[PDB]
């Protein structure tokens, strides 16, 4: 999932 | 601001057939990168409205995802490898156009192109 989409994922 | 329809993904008027190469890229191409651990971002259309990606559209104006392939591939929406392979390509250039280098997505479609060349550099004789 992202934390900031494209720009640093969560998982 | 919306996102647009899908890409078509199945067209009656279209002739069918089914090669080895098709059934290579779909039973071998495409499940090997479905089932990346990198592949999530790429399974379906890029949902601009949900990931707030305004200009998204804007800029692509060629998506394609491999949600999309798959559907084609499992329609017989192909009718040349070559037309398949060429949705791959165009995949991962919108994301290299799109987004910048050091963004994790772009790590995860370098990653991705990787593994597709390594299969695609096996593509049986037709």
């Amino acid at each position: 999932w992202w934390i900031i989409p494209k720009v640093k994922k969560g998982c | 601001s919306t996102n647009p329809p899908p890409p078509e993904t199945s067209n009656p008027n279209k002739p069918k057939r089914q090669t080895n190469q098709l059934q290579y890229l779909l039973r071998v191409v495409l499940k090997t990168l479905w089932k990346h651990q990198f592949a999530w971002p790429f399974q379906q259309p890029v949902d601009a409205v949900k990931l707030n990606l305004p200009d998204y559209y804007k800029i692509i104006k060629t998506p394609m995802d491999m949600g999309t392939i798959k559907k084609r591939l499992e329609n017989n929406y192909y009718w040349n490898a070559q037309e398949c392979i060429q949705d791959f390509n165009t995949m991962f250039t919108n994301c290299y156009i799109y987004n910048k280098p050091g963004d994790d997505i772009v790590l995860m479609a370098e990653a991705l192109e990787k593994l597709f060349l390594q299969k695609i550099n096996e593509l049986p004789t037709e």
